[PDB]
């Protein structure tokens, strides 16, 4: 009916990688920095896995940029950090965690802008 | 079209058909390659009032699936759809 | 049905039958089922536990209130996240009742699903595909084997994390007498492009904080 | 142009014998018909 | 605007040439390097400045629905003209 | 298992379906086991959809079944438009009508001639090339491209339909039934060609069902199924038309069903001339459609939205849907997943062909290997949608 | 509604057996299908005389690609990559700067006409009609790299080809 | 009177269809006995199969009573009938009426992610 | 939890064996695939890529990782006996136009940045 | 703690701390009101009215940026009330902008394009000409093009109060009121390439960066400052294998989301 | 002008790639190559034989059939339309008519 299986998950034989881009990549995984250039928080939302960046080079004829890493634009998406590790793990990659970064809360308050004795009154608006 | 007389009586017999009624190619009974210019309508959304976007968002109308059952969280027999109803035969062409 | 031009209208009635049909089959199969749910442009789906697809698959060709006899489609999706990352899709066709419904289960790399060729024999050809695109494997199949990719050929490509250009290309060498496969490497790489706007578009499928 | 003619044929060209120092007596090709008459020369206008 | 190198290559508009060690020019041997004739920034600078007498002028490129995108142009400085962003056009105010 | 011959269509001869690896074992003349072997034009179509946003996805449909091309952009726009929740104007959905009429006249052609054409019959190729190369042109003038057109896109279509088509489409139409007669002076009541496939490749109702078949390969069979009667999707129930049904389910009444498809689609095209109405050719929502281009070049929203309706493109609510058309082989479906960004996150592409190929094995039993010929030319299997 | 294709029921009185008796033994129905082949023997062929003679096209036609200018000779193109961006076979690369005087013009722009679908996305997202698709269908080549066209191509493209090129868009943009 | 063809191509005609269906929906209502009455399969499927073998009894002419059924051809019904009833016969050995086999993980079935 | 529904072995022990029969058909196998596919190979060359690959997935201890490895050996067996591979599919085992690339740190330094 | 009160948002429940505005308050679950004045580092301003939102039982709506809320609101962020005033602010703020976005590098990545997708009007009713304005030469490094501005005057807020330099502010009234210095001034600080990001416009945009690239090509990579000791995280962003820019990326505690223009 | 309809592989004078060279196809291809006698000429059409076009970076195909076979003739569009297929043939007559066998095998 069933049977018990406990040593740890991995599929590195099955999946069908090549040992070069196993053992020698080291995953990243983040939730992606938000982009200064706009407001919205949108992107910022779920975990990201990406590898380390590899050579690029001229191609010679015509000058476009030329790979030979496979890898170079695999991008998953997580709903946790934990899964990102799960899948990482599994798929017998080195990786690096990096812990999300939340906008502190903050006191705003608009009459501080007029202020009797305080610093914070603004000479403009 | 420059065929005579004779070989126009000879090919409509032979195929049985009267061919020059309904000739293959096209000669001046074909649209000019050069036609006057367009005018397209509009649409309906183009209005200068009461023609808010929040109006007529089709997007935005759109909900996630509603659940009827979930694990988490003397009625009668009933059919995915009433039982779909029998053809008719054509009363144009029924038997080909 | 309004006059809302550019809207697609919604039939309520559809609707209606097709939440009662829901009930209907989670009422009679509560062994398997785990879900169900109908969405706003009419399309009701099943979900269930892997375990119940011969069941579910023949309770919906054979019972005289459902008769999905047509298979019109059976694939999977890969969605990396989840614990079990494959979710098989059936997509079946009722031809005495005009109507379709969706039969959803899941798998991982691991774990097997029952054939459906018993129930229908369409399913032969996309189990295959299946197999050979995702690399779930189908337990009792009559003959499992590539059916899209080359001879030879490592990897799922339709998994997630399989590149898209793949690992291997080839090419003919006159030194050996032929066609030789070798690491890739691309004169121009594929530019990845990041499209995703960082501002909400769809409230209504807002997900709840952390 | 022989209007008479069915669509296809009612327009054609007889290609120069020589053109940028080239002799094209048997060697012709249809990049030969500059741009002006290239739009006549497949229908896509009505006026030459 | 078509000069050439001291090895006797033409350069091009955006200003590329192979310098005199690169082997990457033995492509052209046999062969020649395609160089477009007409450099759009030499006929730009013959356009005639336009005199306007209004603040703000507006530049669609001609041709109406032809041209580019329709821009509004700012003519107060009066050290330099104003140049449209898109066609490259220049205006000044008048006596102004 | 007197001897396994395995015949490669790798040398292809001027059929231009695809290339064919089968393998038989012939006991004699007969054919014991068929099993194609399709991954020739396998070119992970499936896969490059998902790195392309909607709008950059849609010529990879023209591609599938690429005898089919405006059909199967048709049942790409059904299914975006339905994630959307939008509606494509009435006077495209005419024109998704009309050409897909005349895309199903190209389709049957291709199908019975080069069906013809296999069995010896070479004439009638060339007589109906002439009239499909006159279909192309209507394709070309309005969108420029012979083939792939591009043309039927989510909301409706590319541009309206130039001064001039619409009679050029009715001299068409009026002459071409006396070509399809022509046709059947050749074929229909030779005795050589009824002998080639009369009682071949018999599948009976109850296997047709059960192996997923659909279109002709259900309703030769006698099974009354048809997607535009029973599910219409665009202005399908304003049209009158009649579905030919088979009876022996042989090649013989599913040659003879296509014929008379061709029929019924020059009546479906005439009332599609005389019904056009005027109006808008696309939804007339510029977060999905882009606007005209005298409105981009005038008016900053338009501006904005053409920006980024042609770079990040518009995005679909999230879910999953699976729509279905009657394509000219058959059930042409597409199971598009969104999750909520302007790129599918999974394309599944169901063709006809798959399903039809798969039962080859099935129909080929108990039959001599000429037959075999003559039971693929029946399904009328193109590799584009049979790999994808 | 259906109609049945092949249902009928074979009279068999005898007037009606002689019948297929004499069709059967006299191959009739074989006579009639020479017959309509010796009728197409007598009609006038469709062949063009091609290359005298071309096949009928439309302003609409996507063909080779070429960049433009205004009247006044300055590119029309200002390196925004709307059309980089679209291109559903990645065919076209850009780079751009700011050039000499100050403007927004690329220095580099190739389009890679074999991996090129010929769409026409790229002209129907272009907001300047710099890029366009031509009507010269007849530009093969020998080898490969004649088919990756840089800059100066294409702008050279639209010098040769700007006379057709600007009748088919003053016939089609109203359409557009 | 009697078809001389369902219109299906390997679906014969039925001689006797009253008293095929009668001896089919019989036996279902028989084999239905099996499976416990609280199970939800058993209460529907007897309320449909008593149903439509009430109008067989009702009806005699084959025409008439194939517009009633609303199943296509007479065929189509004693076909359906035998699916229903070895449909019946695995359900016993399946026994769908059992509780909940097991439950999906927490985000099996969230989308999107 | 580690309840897992298995493929076919339930154990290592199980699993084991069909290991060690699949290599017993490629074993057989090899003389006649350098035949029948006219090799330039030796006999002695493909029994060993054969046990090479084999060795590879020698770590490997859950049993449902060993099934599908079996499965898969099965699958490309199938493809050699029935012929449906080509001469070149079964000399892509060889990599014999990949030149040599260095395994030791001074010669990976010298010629590209990859790790 | 007892300061907590709390308020509804669209009917869920949020307790949040006495004087957290609206627009804080609706953070919590989740939900990011649109803005082009407001910064989460800046004075609040609350001018462009872009945050305007609706309250339950409340004719009036009211600066979500600028609002504190009170206990036992229902703040109605969907409401065809708050849709509406979205769309009238948008169609405002877009009247005089000009038709740039294909020259603007601020093209892709622009918060009045993506806002306007998302909360504006698909078609303009605008049958007027234009707003034309003049250029200022405010250095080397931010080049303006105050055609393109909107008036959120957050430029002037950050030079004011994080850059301590008050070079910048607002010349002239009314539709004519101008952004700028008045005289021929360059607004050069260790801090000035920061303006640049949070103009929301492409009214200042890098000079270096000029033309050179678009958003949705550039590939980013998370990298870190070594011009100084202060360890500022930042972006690193290449196209095919070149360096094109580079971004802050926000560390609360170490550069915030500014960066030095030595580091830019 | 000449040029037959159909030609077996082994009495053919010129192959004509039209369509995308998937991987699992290349050896055939160059298999029929192998076995077409000289002199033997390959025109490639359309954009998926000339470079991979629409599938150039797909894992499946490949990127051009001049990796397999040596190409005389390329013949762009996708799909190149009749005539544009007739001019590329007519610049193969072009082609051969400049041969210079017999007058290269003079001066050896
Ligand atoms: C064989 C036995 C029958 C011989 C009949 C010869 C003949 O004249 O038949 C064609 C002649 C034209 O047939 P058609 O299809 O009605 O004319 C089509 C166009 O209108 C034709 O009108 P068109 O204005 O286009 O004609 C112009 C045509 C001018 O030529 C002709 O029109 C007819 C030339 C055939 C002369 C014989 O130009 C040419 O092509 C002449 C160049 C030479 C072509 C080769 C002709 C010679 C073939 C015999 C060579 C060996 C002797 O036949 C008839 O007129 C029917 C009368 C019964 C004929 C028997
Ligand atoms: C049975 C009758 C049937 C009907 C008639 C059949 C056609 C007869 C008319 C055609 C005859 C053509 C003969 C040439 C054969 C083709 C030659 C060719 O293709 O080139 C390949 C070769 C070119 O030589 P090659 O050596 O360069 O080619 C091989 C190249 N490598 C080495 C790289 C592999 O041509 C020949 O071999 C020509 C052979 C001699 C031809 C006769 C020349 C005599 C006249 C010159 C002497 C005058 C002295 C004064
Ligand atoms: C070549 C010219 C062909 C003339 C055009 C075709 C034609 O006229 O033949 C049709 C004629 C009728 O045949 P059909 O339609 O089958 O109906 C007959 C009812 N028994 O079919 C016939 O009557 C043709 C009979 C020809 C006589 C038999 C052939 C004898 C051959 C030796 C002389
Ligand atoms: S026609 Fe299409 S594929 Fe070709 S360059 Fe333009 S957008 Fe790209
Ligand atoms: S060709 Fe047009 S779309 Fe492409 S970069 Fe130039 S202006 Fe932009
Ligand atoms: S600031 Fe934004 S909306 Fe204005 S021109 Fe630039 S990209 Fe377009
Ligand atoms: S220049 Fe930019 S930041 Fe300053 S007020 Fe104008 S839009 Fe706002
Ligand atoms: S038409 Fe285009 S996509 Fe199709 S095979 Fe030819 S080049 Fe490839
Ligand atoms: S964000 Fe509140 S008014 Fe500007
Ligand atoms: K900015
Ligand atoms: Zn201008």
């Amino acid at each position: 009916q069933l049977i018990t299986v406990d040593e740890k998950l991995d599929i590195t034989t099955i999946t069908g990688v090549p040992e070069e881009h196993i053992k020698t990549r080291k995953a990243r995984i983040f939730v992606p920095a938000r982009n200064n250039m706009q407001s919205g928080v949108n992107n910022t939302k779920k975990w990201k896995m990406e590898f380390d960046t590899r050579e690029r080079w001229e191609n010679p004829l015509m000058g476009w940029a030329s790979t030979a890493d496979p890898l170079s634009n695999l991008v998953l998406t997580f709903s946790t950090k934990e899964d990102a590790v799960a899948f990482a793990e599994k798929n017998g990659w080195s990786y690096d965690v990096e812990e999300r970064k939340v906008p502190k809360p903050k006191s705003k308050s608009y009459g501080a802008n007029f202020s009797w004795n305080k610093r914070t009154r603004v000479s403009t608006k | 079209a420059s065929a005579t007389r004779f070989i126009q009586w000879l090919r409509n017999w032979a195929s049985g058909r009267d061919l020059q009624a309904k000739l293959q190619l096209r000669y001046q009974e074909i649209s000019k390659r050069t036609q006057p210019p367009p005018k397209l309508p509009v649409g309906p959304s183009h209005k200068l009032s009461n023609n808010y976007y929040c109006t007529r968002d089709g997007r935005r109308e759109a909900m996630p699936p509603s659940i009827v059952m979930s694990s988490q969280k003397e009625k009668k027999a009933v059919s995915p759809a009433p039982p779909i109803k029998r053809w008719e035969l054509s009363q144009d062409e029924p038997y080909l | 049905a309004d006059t809302r031009p550019t809207v697609r209208p919604r039939n309520d009635v559809a609707h209606k039958q097709l939440s009662a049909f829901g009930e209907y089959v989670a009422e009679i199969l509560p062994k398997y089922v785990q879900q169900v749910q109908v969405s706003c442009f009419n399309e009701l789906e099943i979900c269930i536990h892997p375990d119940g697809v011969i069941p579910v698959l023949t309770f919906l060709r054979d019972h005289s209130n459902a008769q999905f006899k047509s298979l019109a489609d059976l694939t999977a999706v890969d969605i990396p996240t989840r614990q079990n990352r494959f979710e098989i899709v059936y997509n079946l066709l009722s031809l005495r009742f005009n109507s379709r419904i969706r039969v959803k289960t899941y798998t991982d790399e691991l774990t097997p699903i029952e054939s459906s060729v018993p129930v229908y024999k369409a399913a032969n050809w996309y189990e295959r595909e299946i197999w050979d695109m995702f690399g779930v494997f189908f337990a009792n199949h009559p003959d499992l084997r590539r059916i899209l990719t080359d001879y030879g050929f490592e990897g799922h490509p339709f998994r997630k994390d399989f590149p898209l250009s793949g690992y291997v290309e080839l090419r003919y060498d006159d030194e050996v007498k032929r066609v030789v496969a070798e690491p890739v490497e691309l004169a121009q790489e594929f530019r990845k492009f990041d499209l995703n706007s960082p501002w909400e578009a769809f409230p209504a499928y807002r997900q709840p904080p952390e | 142009e022989d209007n008479k003619q069915f669509f296809g044929r009612h327009r054609w060209v007889i290609y120069t014998t020589e053109m940028n120092g080239k002799n094209t007596f048997w060697d012709v090709d249809g990049s030969m018909v500059p741009p002006e008459w290239h739009r006549w020369l497949h229908c896509m206008t009505d006026d030459p | 605007g078509v000069r050439t190198s001291p090895t006797g290559e033409k350069v091009t508009h955006t200003g590329q040439v192979y310098d005199d060690g690169d082997y990457r020019k033995v492509r052209f041997v046999g062969r020649q390097k395609e160089v477009n004739e007409n450099f759009a920034i030499d006929l730009i600078a013959e356009q005639p400045v336009s005199q306007v007498g209004s603040r703000v002028i507006s530049c669609d490129g001609g041709g109406g629905a032809l041209g580019h995108p329709r821009v509004y142009i700012n003519l107060d400085k009066e050290t330099k003209t104003g140049t449209c962003g898109y066609c490259g056009l220049q205006f000044r105010q008048q006596h102004h | 298992l007197v001897s396994n011959l395995t015949l490669n269509f790798g040398p292809q001869h001027p059929a231009a379906h695809g290339v064919l690896r089968l393998v038989m074992e012939l006991s004699g003349e007969m054919v014991r086991k068929c099993d194609p072997h399709i991954g020739l034009l396998h070119r992970g179509t499936e896969k490059l959809i998902e790195y392309k946003t909607y709008l950059q996805a849609l010529p990879y449909f023209d591609r599938l079944d690429y005898v089919s091309m405006m059909c199967n952009e048709q049942a790409y726009s059904l299914a975006v438009e339905k994630l959307l929740n939008i509606r494509p104007p009435p006077r495209a959905q005419w024109i998704r009508v009309l050409f897909g009429e005349i895309t199903r006249l190209l389709n049957h052609i291709m199908a019975v001639t080069t069906h013809a054409l296999d069995i010896g019959a070479m004439t009638p190729f060339f007589w109906m090339f002439e009239e499909r190369e006159k279909m192309f042109e209507f394709y070309e003038r309005v969108s420029g491209a012979r083939m792939h057109a591009a043309y039927v896109r989510p909301g409706g279509v590319h541009q309206d339909l130039p001064l001039g088509l619409m009679d050029d489409i009715y001299e068409f139409s009026k002459n071409f039934s006396l070509r399809i007669d022509e046709l059947e002076e050749m074929l229909t009541n030779n005795r050589i060609w009824r002998n080639r496939t009369v009682d071949i490749g018999i599948v009976t109702a109850e296997d047709a069902l059960n192996y997923g078949f659909s279109g002709v390969m259900l309703r030769g069979s006698g099974i009354q199924w048809d997607l535009r009667k029973t599910q219409p999707y665009d202005v399908y129930d304003q049209v009158e038309f009649d579905v030919p049904i088979g009876s022996r389910g042989d090649c013989y009444d599913r040659y003879l069903c296509r014929v008379e498809e061709m029929r019924q689609s020059i009546r479906i095209i005439s009332q599609c001339l005389n019904k056009m109405p005027p109006g808008e050719i696309k939804v007339d929502d510029a977060k999905v459609s882009p606007p005209k281009r005298a409105e981009m070049k005038t008016s900053m929203e338009s501006l904005i939205h053409h920006f980024k309706l042609y770079t990040e493109g518009y995005q679909v609510p999230p879910g999953a849907t699976y729509t279905a058309i009657e394509a000219p082989k058959g059930e042409f479906g597409v199971y598009l997943v969104s999750d909520g960004s302007s790129r599918p996150y999974r394309c599944k592409i169901k063709a006809p062909g798959f399903a039809h190929l798969a039962g080859l094995d099935k129909m080929s039993k108990g039959h001599m290997l000429a037959d075999v010929v003559a039971i693929i030319g029946t399904q009328d299997i193109v590799f584009g949608e049979v790999d994808r | 509604t259906y109609k049945y294709v092949n249902l009928r029921e074979p009279s068999m009185d005898m007037k009606s057996v002689t019948d297929r008796a004499a069709q059967t033994l006299l191959w009739t129905e074989l006579i009639r299908g020479l017959g309509m082949t010796l009728s197409y023997l007598f009609r006038e062929p469709a062949t063009i005389n091609y290359p005298f003679e071309k096949g009928p096209l439309s302003p609409r036609f996507r063909g080779e690609h070429a960049l433009r200018r205004y009247p006044s000779g300055e590119e029309r193109c200002i390196a925004c990559k709307l059309c980089e961006a679209v291109c559903p076979a990645q065919a076209i690369t850009i780079e751009a700067e700011p050039r000499a005087d100050g403007s927004r013009r690329t220095t580099r722009y190739d389009i890679d006409m074999t991996k090129c679908i010929y769409c026409g996305f790229c002209q129907e997202a272009c907001p300047v009609d710099a890029i366009v698709e031509g009507p010269n269908f007849e530009f093969s080549t020998e080898t490969h790299e004649e088919l990756l066209y840089n800059k100066e191509k294409l702008l050279n493209n639209g010098d040769k080809w700007e006379a057709e090129i600007a009748a088919n868009i003053q016939a089609d943009y109203l359409y557009r | 009177l009697l078809k001389k063809t369902t219109g299906l191509v390997g679906l014969a005609v039925c001689e006797t269809p009253h008293e095929r269906l009668k001896i089919l929906y019989t036996k279902i209502l028989d084999v239905l006995g099996h499976i416990p009455k609280n199970a939800a399969y058993r209460k529907y499927t007897e309320q449909i199969t008593n149903e439509k073998l009430s109008m067989v009894k009702a009806e005699p002419d084959v025409k008439k009573l194939e517009e009633r059924l609303q199943g296509g051809q007479i065929e189509e019904v004693i076909l359906q009938a035998e699916n229903e009833l070895s449909l019946a016969r695995k359900m016993i050995q399946w026994k769908p009426w059992e509780p909940l086999v097991e439950e999906p993980p927490a985000s099996q079935w969230k989308w999107p992610i | 939890s580690t309840s897992v529904k298995p493929i076919f072995s339930r154990d290592m022990n199980e699993a084991k064996r069909r290991v060690r029969e699949l290599y017993r058909a490629w074993y057989r196998e090899v003389p006649n695939t350098v035949h029948l596919f006219q090799l330039d190979i030796s006999v002695k060359q493909g029994r060993d890529k054969v046990r090479e690959m084999f060795k590879k997935n020698a770590h490997i201890t859950d049993p449902r990782v060993v099934d599908l490895l079996v499965i898969k050996g099965k699958m490309e067996l199938e493809e050699t006996i029935k012929v449906w591979k080509q001469r070149t599919h079964v000399m892509r085992f060889f990599h014999e136009t990949e030149a040599p690339r260095p395994k030791d740190f001074l010669s990976k330094f010298y010629v590209g940045h990859d790790p | 703690a007892s300061n907590l009160i709390e308020v509804f948002v669209d009917g869920q429940s949020v307790m949040v701390e006495p004087g957290t505005t609206v627009l804080q308050a609706c953070e919590k679950v989740g939900m990011q009101i649109p803005r082009f004045c407001y910064h989460e580092r800046l004075s609040v301003a609350g001018n462009c009215r872009m945050c305007l939102v609706e309250i339950e039982k409340a004719p009036k709506v009211v600066a979500a940026c600028a609002m504190p809320v009170m206990k036992g609101w229902n703040i109605l962020t969907n409401s065809e009330k708050t849709k509406k005033a979205r769309e009238g602010v948008m169609e405002f703020l877009l009247a005089n902008h000009p038709l740039d976005c294909p020259i603007c590098d601020q093209g892709g990545e622009c918060d009045l394009q993506d806002q306007s997708m998302m909360f504006g009007s698909d078609r303009s009713r605008f049958l007027e000409g234009k707003r034309a304005v003049e250029d200022k030469n405010i250095g080397p490094l931010v080049k303006t093009i105050m055609t393109r501005c909107i008036q959120c005057t957050r430029c002037i807020r950050f030079a004011s109060e994080i850059a301590g330099v008050d070079d910048l502010g607002t010349t002239g009234r009314g539709n004519d009121m101008q952004v700028g210095t008045y005289i021929e001034k360059m607004f050069m600080s260790e801090l000035s390439g920061n303006i640049i990001d949070i103009c929301p416009v492409g009214a200042l945009t890098s000079k270096p960066y000029a033309f050179t690239a678009r958003p949705w090509e550039t590939r980013k990579t998370e990298s870190i400052d070594v011009m100084d000791a202060v360890g500022s995280n930042i972006v690193v962003s290449t196209r095919t294998g070149e360096v094109m820019r580079i971004l802050p990326r926000m560390h609360e505690d170490i550069n915030e989301e500014w960066i030095s223009d030595k580091t830019r | 002008f000449g040029v037959v309809f159909r030609a077996s592989p082994r009495q053919s004078d010129v192959m004509i790639v039209a369509g995308t060279l998937t991987n699992k196809m290349a050896p055939a291809l160059r298999k029929v190559y192998d076995q077409m006698p000289e002199p033997r000429y390959v025109v490639s059409m359309g954009s998926c034989a000339n470079g991979g076009g629409y599938y150039h970076y797909s894992y499946s195909v490949v990127r051009g059939c001049d990796r397999i076979v040596p190409v005389d003739i390329y013949v762009p569009g996708c799909p190149p339309t009749a005539e544009a297929l007739l001019y590329g043939i007519l610049q193969l007559q072009k082609k051969i008519k400049r041969e210079k066998r017999l007058r290269i095998w003079y001066r050896r």
